[PDB]
């Protein structure tokens, strides 16, 4: 198996 | 031998269905009840950009051997992976599907699938790990091009041809699809943001990076162009078999845990190849974590053997930033690396500094004389500018691992700095909010220090500590130092 990984997201506000 | 449409799904999934009362998520961290409700050939939406539908390919593209490694996969998910490959791919391009059963508890999960047209099953007599298993599958491969998939994927419309066309043109390209999301709870197939690609911080765990403004501008101008990327995302890539062999396959001294894409991504880039994401190639995948791995935590040790084997061979002096991020790894045995060092020397690869400058310049490197660096963490929250500027308050906010307003350093002059703003004790009365102000080299109000095993931040020359107890009331404060949860702070890198 693969190394469990997070679903593709990022911060929902911008720098 | 049976053609895949004639394969008896209901008999295969069978006695492995979830009983009422059993945790649906127990087998492989996603909802098996919902996986089992789907048919093996279930329709999925075509998430490709419209331009992708206007592409034609030569009939003489090279065929591939598809190598799927697995360990205790949910049967419905493993079978749907295989069927997706067979259903969505031009048959001539599938030389074979090699399933490498990495010592699953029941050897029937794999053996029963070997009845299917094109499917060959190799079973490991002990748990070797994905990397060693992929080498076994690759050594067994008959085709000139290898395709590696994970065991809980679903290929989309014309996923394979765009990948093969890149590799057939230049054998030094290692190419992947855009990964679409198969929700772990309800199994709906959807697209993620197009502005995300693979990356990592100095802890060397995979993360998703948000494209920079330049990269986003470039993507907008051609949303189907291949995208260069610093780190393979996911279980999924295509590579010329001879190139895979010439470059050193995988390091056969890696174990089960972590690092599967790290060593190979560094090696491919440093030794003259490239990594790409191909937008017209889509494959959905069941991601199994809801959150990033926590650091500090036990993962840093779990992944250390494989991670150190990558860092010690490839990263030159930059391995020190990894150990700054993951001090628990520093002393974990990782085996002899002489043969991989020898490979690097034999292949004439570039230094890691060259990788950083030319492949991953977005990874920010500490200053030579920084004391600490990264984010300043408190539980799952991070010190954050909240988008403020000079004279504004500072705050705390959920750590998003995206840099930005959460990017800090503890400088040689003992300041806590973000761009040209510094944490400033404008009022020493206990309880008072601190402020962002322009960094000035000799301002005593801007001096801080790590104390108590790098677990708190005290204002130099005082008994005041940085405190989040005022966060609801307007921002972070200075408070009399004491044994308070709200006074725990730790930089992700301690240099
Ligand atoms: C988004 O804005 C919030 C505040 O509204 C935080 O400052 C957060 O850290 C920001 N995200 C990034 C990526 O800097």
């Amino acid at each position: 198996g693969t190394t469990p990984s997070p679903v593709p997201t990022t911060s929902t506000c911008s720098a | 031998k049976v053609r895949w449409p004639d394969f008896n799904q209901e008999a295969y999934v069978g006695g492995t269905m979830v009983r009422s009362g059993q945790d649906p998520y127990a087998r492989n961290k996603f909802n098996q009840v919902e996986s089992d409700k789907l048919r093996m050939d279930r329709a999925i939406p075509d998430t490709r950009h419209d331009q992708c539908q206007r592409k034609q390919w030569r009939v003489d593209l090279p065929a591939t051997s598809v190598v799927i490694t697995f360990h205790n996969e949910a049967r419905s998910a493993l079978l749907r992976t295989v069927v997706s490959v067979l259903k969505k791919s031009p048959p001539h391009l599938i030389k074979e599907i090699i399933l490498v059963d990495d010592y699953s508890n029941d050897p029937e999960d794999g053996a029963l699938l070997g009845k299917i047209e094109k499917v060959r099953v190799l079973r490991n007599d002990r748990r070797e790990g994905l990397m060693r298993s992929r080498v076994r599958g690759a050594d067994a491969a008959q085709a000139k091009v290898l395709t590696f998939l994970d065991s809980h994927c679903e290929c989309n419309e014309h996923w394979l041809e765009p990948l093969l066309e890149r590799v057939a043109e230049d054998r030094t390209r290692v190419v992947s699809p855009i990964i679409d999301v198969i929700n772990m709870d309800n199994f709906q197939y959807v697209g993620a943001s197009a502005d995300l690609k693979g990356g990592f911080d100095w802890n060397l765990v995979f993360k998703w990076d948000y494209m920079t403004p330049e990269q986003r501008r470039s993507r907008q101008g051609n949303p189907v162009a291949p995208i260069k990327t610093p780190m393979i995302a996911g279980g999924l890539f295509v590579m010329d078999k001879f190139y895979f062999e010439e470059l050193g396959k995988y390091d056969m001294m890696m174990d089960v845990w972590g690092g599967e894409n790290l060593e190979i991504s560094f090696r491919v880039w440093q030794c003259g190849g490239s990594l790409e994401i191909i937008p017209c190639s889509r494959v959905g995948h069941v991601f199994r974590k809801q959150h990033p791995y926590t650091f500090p935590g036990g993962s840093g040790t779990v992944f250390a053997r494989n991670t150190r084997r990558a860092a010690e061979v490839w990263m030159d002096e930059y391995k020190n930033f990894y150990y700054a991020a993951v001090p628990s790894a520093r002393n974990v045995p990782y085996g002899n690396i002489q043969s991989r060092l020898e490979l690097r020397k034999k292949l004439s690869c570039k230094p890691f500094k060259w990788y950083l400058e030319n492949v991953y310049p977005e990874l920010r490197v500490p200053d030579h004389q920084d004391i600490a660096f990264g984010a300043l963490q408190q539980g799952t929250n991070c010190l954050d500018t909240l988008g403020h500027f000079a004279d504004g308050v500072v705050g705390v906010y959920e750590c998003h691992n995206a840099g930005g307003n959460q990017e800090w350093a503890l400088t040689k002059e003992k300041s806590v700095k973000h761009m040209d703003l510094c944490l400033t004790v404008v009022d020493r009365a206990p309880g008072s909010l601190i402020k962002l102000q322009g960094c000035r080299e000799d301002d005593s109000r801007q001096k801080w220090e790590q104390i108590e095993g790098n677990s708190k931040l005290r204002h130099v020359g005082s008994n005041l500590c940085l405190d989040s107890r005022t966060a609801k009331s307007g921002g972070l404060s200075v408070e009399v130092c004491g044994p308070a949860l709200s006074q725990q702070w730790k930089f992700t890198l301690n240099l």
